[PDB]
């Protein structure tokens, strides 16, 4: 129902310098921080107004942790190249996602070259290694008793600061923006026509758009584009079906969203 | 805030 | 794993001819993260284009939003040009008012 999530991406660059490390932090679907090792003077930078008042000590401390994490991912990428016996000529990607839900559940999982590598179990006391290489990482983290640090961060630090962030940005983070919706109509032939159901300017991003014909789902016939950012912190989505011209009214668009007290039902309105 | 990078916690 | 990018070109607000808006090109679902994205006006690269910070989805595939301020007209054509290791040549997706 409320979550703080961090995303790491470390990409090795053979002969084009040291690896690039990019980190972003979100509360729900609102980014509040970024770090890019390729920036001039890399440092933690606010991306939401409700962290701009945290003070220089907060931000210098965040920046220092980002730089250390960048350094560590350089060693980890080379370590991973060793595990898989990979050439130094190719680029490789180390991804990490961790965070906490409201305290409902914490998580911390990693990926190497787009595939699951290692993940902290839901009990926050052990890991699931995806292959024999990740078992090396698993054995390392067990010897360093790393599960308790993550359990300490997720059950304490993560929720404490998530609650603080939600309070500072109460006016934007805790009010859903309902989708502004309408149905458009585009003839395809003299016998068919596309009905597109729009949902615009909504927050958070989670939404469900379904077309029904005589009240039954058209999931097999519906074109559903991915939910996309508007650029202003709100999101957009649409769903479309091609209908026999003259029976448009048999089709209903149903949108579910947090910002709506009840699911909406729309038809095309000539 | 960021999880503290602890020493030796490389992959 | 190599995932080819999905591309959506659209405006922040409904396109009103002669009124300022934002031209968006959302690339998502791709891997690895290296990607080149350009916004085109009448086939020509627009110079002042910003983009979001690199992030990824639950399946680990990346997404980026490239955007610039623009004032649409009835004659001007816009598009988004994307190159990726999964593409042999850059892919150009033209902007559509109704998508």
């Amino acid at each position: 129902s409320h979550s703080m999530r961090y995303f790491y991406t470390a990409v090795s660059r053979p002969g084009r310098g040291e690896p690039r490390f990019i980190a972003v932090g979100y509360v729900d679907d609102t980014q509040f921080v970024r770090f890019d090792s390729d920036a001039a003077s890399p440092r933690g930078e606010p991306r939401a107004p409700w962290v701009e008042q945290e003070g220089p000590e907060y931000w210098d401390r965040e920046t220092q942790k980002y730089k250390r994490q960048a350094q560590a991912d350089r060693v980890s990428l080379r370590n991973l190249r060793g595990y898989y016996n990979q050439s130094e000529a190719g680029s490789h990607t180390l991804q990490r996602m961790y965070g906490c839900d409201l305290l409902l559940r914490g998580y911390d999982q990693s990926a190497y070259d787009g595939k699951d590598y290692i993940a902290l179990n839901e009990d926050l006391r052990s890991w699931t290694a995806a292959d024999t290489a990740a078992q090396i990482t698993q054995r390392k983290w067990e010897a360093a008793r790393e599960a308790e640090q993550w359990r300490a961060y997720l059950e304490g630090t993560c929720v404490e600061w998530l609650r603080r962030y939600l309070e500072n940005g109460k006016e934007t983070l805790q009010r859903a923006e309902h989708p502004k919706t309408h149905v458009t109509h585009h003839p395809v032939s003299d016998h068919e026509a596309t009905l597109r159901c729009w949902a615009l300017g909504f927050y958070p991003a989670e939404i469900t758009l379904t077309w029904q014909r005589d009240g039954e789902d058209q999931t097999q016939d519906t074109e559903l584009v991915e939910t996309r950012p508007a650029g202003d912190g709100t999101f957009q989505k649409w769903a479309a079906v091609v209908v026999p011209s003259g029976e448009e009214q048999r089709y209903t668009c149903h949108v579910q969203h947090e910002g709506l007290p009840e699911p909406l039902t729309l038809r095309w309105e000539p | 805030i960021l999880k503290e990078p602890v020493h030796g916690a490389y992959y | 794993i190599q995932r080819t990018p999905k591309i959506q070109v659209y405006s922040r607000h409904p396109a009103e001819n002669g009124k300022s808006n934002f031209l968006n090109c959302y690339v998502s679902g791709f891997h690895p993260s290296d990607i080149e994205v350009d916004l085109l006006k009448n086939g020509e690269r627009i110079e002042k284009v910003e983009h979001s910070d690199l992030s990824f989805s639950k399946d680990w595939s990346f997404y980026l939003l490239y955007y610039t301020e623009f004032t649409p007209t009835e004659k001007d054509e816009y598009a988004c040009r994307v190159n990726h290791v999964t593409l042999s040549q850059p892919k150009i997706v033209k902007w559509d008012r109704d998508m």
